[PDB]
């Protein structure tokens, strides 16, 4: 099993297509990327079909079953992606995986796709099944130290000199979004025909695109001054984005604030971070957010929030951004008790 | 004969307001004929994003060349204007009465065009797309033919998979500043000889929610009912207006104590035709944030500044005791409004009831 | 449909009435669910289409009875309402109305059922009531509802109203000890909390909703004596969250009628907490809550879909700061 | 005899409680103004119809058109009875008419048999089939001068504005409880059949505005009890306690028994009372004790039999608290559905009145 | 034999009253020729939402022309003013038994008109037209005829879709002042030689809400049970609401403090079948114009001439925070009334209250 990047696919690819490709990551762009280029290289030859079977531990036997004989008796060259479960293959699944790679040969290209497997996972007779016949790519989204530098590789092949400093100011904007740092290069490639991505070019046109996320308005709704809040609130509005997907991003925040501040003396600021996985910088930012909002702003805030869950769903039109605009200045100054 | 938002429908990509790197992006794209596959165009429903595809199209066609800048007078042109071409083939997967539904249209794709140099498809809110023939669309996208292009537009990018956004160039079009379309009617209606107040044109520019192609309609009512003129009572027959609003000539009117103005202005604000109780949210949403800014002076907002300093002023010459007096006085009354012999009585009355029981200069008696 | 034991001493005199004449022709039985409601209407129509009655009960094998097992019979009219929507039709009354017109098919008495007469349609009332005012020699109706002043007033005073109380507890006990076994603590509980119905009673163990229930007052235990209610935010947040606040409400019903010594509590099961719940909330405290909890169970169960955790989590913080010294707790509106 | 049919007013003089209406048709009749068509509007069970032929009556009849109409005439004995010639009674709500609206607006310009007009009752013109409807709009702009058009409907808003404009429409108000109350008894006494105070009560109080069905419930009450309209009857139909209940616990609230109330409301609640009656009753009593305190001659008819206790409360109580105690009832009643349960609803509230109550319930650790 | 709400019924664009700018549009229209496939009409029961859209169809199909000014007499003119014309088909979808559904008389669409240019389609509120018939409009205004158009009224523009507002041209149709429908039956009145008492044409004009329709409709019960005069004892009466003096004596009653006075007069009124609600209703109005008056002395109406003298004692004699309770306490009394068990019953305890929490006397107690 050649484990490789999804860099590595297409020179692997050229010399010859392989039984199996498991594509196990979190990146959707990744994972489309390494899917398509297989494909590609299947239709090239005669695989005219193409199938996808989504196992959940809630499927039946029968529809494995029923799933094999689809296969099975179909004659010529055909494809089948088996796309796994979100949290991945449980006790069970592993035999349903296990009877179905009992089911390949030449004419049956088998492609898995799912997040990243754990040590415990990969020992399951279904991967070591695989594992002489099959290549894994490893589609995880680039971590904070290569996020960089994949942006840096994807440009270089865009024919593109992008600064480093640039290259960072992309980066802390789309944090993550892989798909949306290749559509950034190439508009960024249309408006320099130049070629030359100079941080004081790049940053005008980041800057004067405006796309905020939604997280742009809660992250600055920490504790952060309220005028660009309000800003980004009244810039909100101009993306298209509904009220109700905003009132669900703060909650979420909002109530994890509820929990935290809620555990102090309970354990050390550092190691609930861990506990409830979403410090991914945003600590330092959080606890800045935790260290200067009362116990009691914190519940104020989340009885806003309440009124305005209901009066969105109340009357349901009743100008809720109103309420965001008071609920957004609350979480930046010391309220009373009318 | 003729209606501003038709009239002023943009011929070339020089002219449409405000979305430069989008425009820019294209134009540079159109004149080292670097043009990819599939652009996807998204935006809140308002923004020109059929109206960009379509100089793009009307640029990828022009009998000129491949330009950034067709000219409006050939028959490409001419015809992809009246939306009227063989070849840009225009489908819109929001209806449910189509003659030959996408699947059909698609079919013909590796089909040459019959005029100009490319088969363009333009398709307006593709999520909306039955699965049926979006996976016609994402095959085509996957090998197309390099005569194709394929100019998609949606309100809801969100809805579409990664298999369809990573085959297209996706552009945001960002709305419009209210200050950026005024200062754009106020041009269109000048070339127009088309009087107007300086107020009519916010009140509708306010209205049009971010959007040109909105705003031009609203105008184009506003002169039909103000027959030939924009005049703010016009366009305050059908947009709600703020100046007339004392909503806080109200409240300063109250804590001043002089009821001569404070009936005054709800007589004012009466011939005007307001909705009685968002009048009485305006002062419960005022009265809050002045009482904010006495806690913290970072509670001053983005269109706070003409207010400033009538908000300042309160903010410190009144006691918090007082504000939150009147701020219960007039909560209270916004719970009693419908159940008043009438609302604007309720209001009258509530103010009435500020004004009787107000901390200083209160009601006199024999 | 299972004949319960305590159907009997009113299915005596309804059966008594019938064999000495002064049977009433239109019958409207109110009760609580699960109070066998279903069974005595059916029993009693049993009664009425035998062709060789045995005294009290039938005999099994004439027509009547043996077409009466066989459930289709020309002399039975189920009045169930429209499959689909949640009333009746003036339609299904009028084609019921006319079918009785005409002489009973094995020559005697004809019997009408209704599932709940208060969830017909307006104009289907009033097109019952004419055939009640003009009735078909030697016929019977059987109307039945939950709650019969919800009903029109001229209908109701054309039937004799029948009131289906719930047995004496000591029985509904005895007869719950063998449907489940569970301690009789536990099974007053829930016979108390289901207005005595010892059929609801019964369902309440059916699911694993007891078990369900006895999470909820592990978190309360914890939380009364902890001031950390924010705890229960996982024994509540559920799509059963509607069921379980009224639960909630129960236990703090019975510690505010403890702060007036009142005998009677719901929740026998569990005394110890309710006593100490009591000790730790001032009759006003636990007015609040009260209240609180119960119209946030209300948005639940009315507003198509607001976020369960966000308002629970608010009703939840907001119960906390209600116990700290010097807050000034709400009061009713209107 | 039944006081259902026996009662049927046979001229404006005896119709209750629509004064004006018949001020307006009594003159109209009187001077001869006689417009093309009379849209009568109302819920169901008010004089709708039945005012609807009174007018007819006042119309045709041999002595002349006035207000009022001889009771005698072979006219009038028709109308009434329900089988005129000319007076065509169409009713929009049923399937099975044997020539339907369009038939029989089809004779329209033919001349009345008997009588000076040939008068068309409509009720519930607002769900007539469509192809007659435009037929009358032919001849309501139009209409020869021997028909009339006498129209009523549960709702006005279904019909459209060609209709509403071209009628004289008149809306018939509900009645007061006390308005029937008093009707009942005035009809009793003339009949001279045993009634009781509280029963008349009960019964107007049953029929919501209706003196239809008022007495068409007096007539049940005759039927199923005694030949007596009795409060033993009469709470026999409709379902109230018959018992000093709803005083007890007002008497036990008060005083700020809860023990005592929370059992009154156990043992109420094991003889399955309605609950939002109960607290009705209960608003009912706080009220006239009120009017006690005001005028010490309030205390009514059946009332008698409390008339001690009641008194006692209204010299023993505040009467601020007295109104204090009514709100929070009331506002019970509001939040009564909004409780999980309707009794855990009157639990809710008695006990809340109990707390805010002055010298009452108090908090401890 | 005419009863007013017929002999006034707009003929002409020039009779409907003030809603200037919704005339002014489509004066300009018809004049131009800007015909718009769909016209929206929203607003309340009551305003001329129908009335105006016939108006609109008197000058579509008029023999005369398009025309923003109809003639009354060509035989298209007549016919539609007396709701029957073969082409105006009127279609109400509030109605449970028509003929054949929207859906059926839809179907139809794409034929001609037999008679008139236009084959106009008048729907009465369609946000409840079965989902069924609904698609059929929407599929019928994606691509309308040349011939056909429609009018559409609503009483809530929000209940429908905006796949639907979007395709129309909206107007929103206000409702009428108190004093501009005051003036109207003043004027009409004062044209048909009718007596008159101005207090019993105010409670007329409050009578009907914005709804000039029912304004007449309202004045000609008044005018057959008052007589041939148009009185306040005979108006007040339909009502069932007080006349000025019983209604001020109750006020005058309630701050003397005396009870019997009162209830005795809630008696002396129920003899009369008042309409409870109403007594509590003017009496705060009452209150109100009182505690104005306290303001501006200047504030009494016209006919309250005969009250002037009562009114405006009180006014100097009763402490505005007191008046101020009387109305509160009145008001929450209204909230009150469907609650209490019987309605005459909430309007003496609401009154029992305001006696016993009485300001400068109360009911006392041992
Ligand atoms: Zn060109
Ligand atoms: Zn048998
Ligand atoms: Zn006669
Ligand atoms: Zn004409």
């Amino acid at each position: 099993m050649i484990r490789l990047y999804p860099e590595q696919l297409r020179a692997q690819l050229n010399e010859g297509l392989r039984a199996a490709y498991l594509l196990l990551g979190n990146d959707p762009l990744l994972l489309q990327e390494s899917q398509d280029a297989v494909r590609q290289v299947a239709a090239a030859q005669g695989f005219e079909e193409h199938h996808t079977f989504s196992i959940d531990p809630n499927t039946d036997w029968n529809a494995i079953f029923s799933l094999c004989q689809a296969m099975s008796l179909f004659a010529s060259r055909q494809t089948l992606l088996l796309l796994l479960p979100e949290n991945g293959p449980n006790a069970a699944i592993n035999e349903q995986l296990l009877t179905l790679t009992g089911l390949l040969h030449d004419d049956l290209l088998l492609i898995v796709r799912g997040n990243k497997l754990s040590k415990a996972q990969e020992n399951a007779a279904w991967f070591t099944a695989l594992a002489n016949r099959s290549v894994q790519v490893t589609c995880q989204t680039p971590e904070q130290a290569q996020l960089p530098r994949w942006v840096a590789a994807r440009a270089k092949q865009l024919n593109l000199e992008l600064d480093d400093a640039a290259n960072q100011v992309l980066c802390y904007c789309y944090e993550g979004n892989l798909l949306a740092l290749a559509q950034a290069l190439e508009r960024l490639s249309l408006l320099w025909p130049d070629g030359k991505l100079t941080l004081p070019r790049v940053e005008q046109a980041v800057n004067d695109a405006a796309h905020f996320t939604p997280f742009h308005w809660v992250d600055a709704l920490l504790m952060g001054k309220s005028k660009r809040a309000l800003h980004i609130l009244q810039q909100l509005r101009l993306e298209g984005s509904e009220p109700v997907i905003l009132l669900r991003t703060l909650q979420r925040e909002l109530l994890l604030l509820v929990n935290l501040k809620r555990q102090s003396a309970h354990t050390p600021l550092r190691a609930l971070f861990d506990k409830h996985r979403v410090w991914q910088n945003r600590r330092g930012m959080m606890g800045e957010a935790l260290n200067r909002l009362s116990q009691t702003q914190l519940r104020q805030a989340v009885q806003l929030l309440t009124r305005t869950e209901l009066t969105l769903k109340q009357d349901y039109g009743q100008s809720v951004w109103a309420e965001l605009e008071g609920l957004s200045l609350l979480l930046c100054h010391k309220p009373l008790a009318d | 004969y003729q209606v501003l938002a038709r009239k002023w429908r943009p011929q070339t990509f020089a002219d449409v307001v405000g979305q430069e790197h989008v425009l820019t992006a294209l134009a540079n794209g159109l004149s080292l004929g670097r043009i990819h596959h599939a652009y996807l165009f998204s935006g809140t429903r308002g923004v020109g994003k059929t109206s960009i595809a379509r100089l793009l199209a009307k640029g990828l066609n022009c009998e000129t060349g491949i330009t950034a800048t067709p000219c409006g007078v050939c028959d490409n042109c001419r015809e992809i204007e009246q939306g009227r071409f063989v070849d840009l083939i225009e489908i819109d997967a929001a209806s449910r009465t189509k003659v030959e539904d996408t699947r059909d249209l698609l079919d013909n794709v590796q089909y040459a065009p019959a005029r100009g140099r490319f088969k363009v498809y333009l398709i307006d809110e593709v999520h909306m797309l039955s699965r049926h023939s979006f996976n016609a669309l994402l095959k085509t996208l996957e090998e197309p033919p390099e005569h194709v292009k394929f100019l998609l537009a949606t309100t809801d990018p969100q809805k579409l998979p990664v298999t369809i956004l990573s085959r297209c160039l996706q552009f945001h079009l960002k709305a419009l500043d209210v200050e950026q379309i005024r200062h754009q009617l106020e041009h269109i209606l000048n070339e127009e000889h088309i009087a107007h107040e300086p107020r009519a044109l916010q009140l509708l520019a306010r209205a049009a929610e971010g959007s040109l192609r909105d705003a031009l309609s609203l105008t184009d009512q506003a002169i039909a009912s103000g027959d030939g003129q924009v005049s703010t009572q016009a366009v305050s027959a059908m947009l709600g207006t703020l100046d007339d609003d004392q909503a806080l000539s109200l409240v300063e009117a109250m804590v001043e104590a002089n009821g001569e103005r404070v009936m005054a202005l709800i007589n004012e604000a009466a011939a005007r035709g307001i909705e009685w109780e968002a009048l009485l949210v305006e002062m419960l949403g005022l009265l809050h944030r002045i009482a904010m800014v006495q806690l913290s002076p970072a509670a001053l907002g983005n269109d706070m500044a003409a207010i400033e300093l009538r908000m300042r002023e309160l903010a410190r010459t009144i006691p918090p005791t007082d504000i939150q007096l009147y701020y219960q006085t007039l909560l209270i009354g916004r719970k009693e409004l419908p159940y008043a012999p009438d609302r604007r009585m309720g209001v009258e009355m509530t103010l009435l009831r500020a004004l009787a029981f107000h901390p200083r200069m209160p009601l006199p008696e024999p | 449909m299972r004949w319960y034991p305590w159907l009997r001493p009113d299915f005596e005199k309804l059966v008594a009435s019938y064999q000495a004449g002064r049977g009433h022709h239109a019958l409207l039985i109110q009760a609580l669910p699960g109070m066998g409601d279903d069974a005595l209407i059916y029993a009693l129509s049993r009664y009425l289409l035998c062709q060789q009655p045995q005294g009290h009960k039938s005999c099994g094998h004439c027509r009547g009875c043996q077409l009466m097992q066989a459930g289709t019979h020309p002399d039975y009219y189920t009045l169930a309402p429209e499959k689909g929507k949640n009333t009746l039709g003036v339609d299904a009354v009028r084609e019921v109305t006319e079918k009785l017109n005409e002489h009973a098919r094995l020559g005697g008495a004809k019997v009408v059922w209704v599932t709940d007469a208060a969830l017909l349609t307006d104009a289907a009332a009033n097109a019952l009531l004419k055939t009640l005012e003009e009735p078909p020699a030697e016929t019977w109706f059987f109307l039945a509802t939950r709650e019969p002043e919800r009903l029109l007033a001229t209908l109701r005073s054309r039937c004799r109203l029948h009131y289906l109380a719930p047995p004496p507890e000591q029985y509904a006990v005895t007869w719950l000890s063998r449907e489940v076994t569970m301690s009789q603590d536990a099974l007053l509980a829930a016979l108390r909390l289901s207005a005595g119905s010892p059929g609801a009673a019964l369902a309440l163990f059916q699911g694993d909703n007891w078990q369900a229930r006895e999470t909820l007052c592990q978190a309360l235990a914890y939380s009364v004596p902890s001031g950390d209610w924010y705890s229960l935010l996982a024994a509540l947040n559920h799509e059963q969250a509607p069921a379980r606040l009224h639960w909630l409400a129960t236990l703090l019903m019975d510690a505010l009628k403890r702060h007036h010594g009142a005998a009677q509590v719901t929740n026998v099961d569990v005394p110890g907490l309710v006593a100490e719940l009591a000790n730790h909330l001032s009759p006003s405290r636990l007015q609040a809550i009260l209240g609180d909890v119960c119209h946030i169970r209300e948005q639940l169960m009315s507003v198509t879909g607001i976020n369960r955790e966000l308002l629970i989590t608010d009703l939840l913080l907001r119960i906390e700061h209600y116990l700290q010294p010097g807050v000034v707790l709400p009061v009713p509106h209107l």
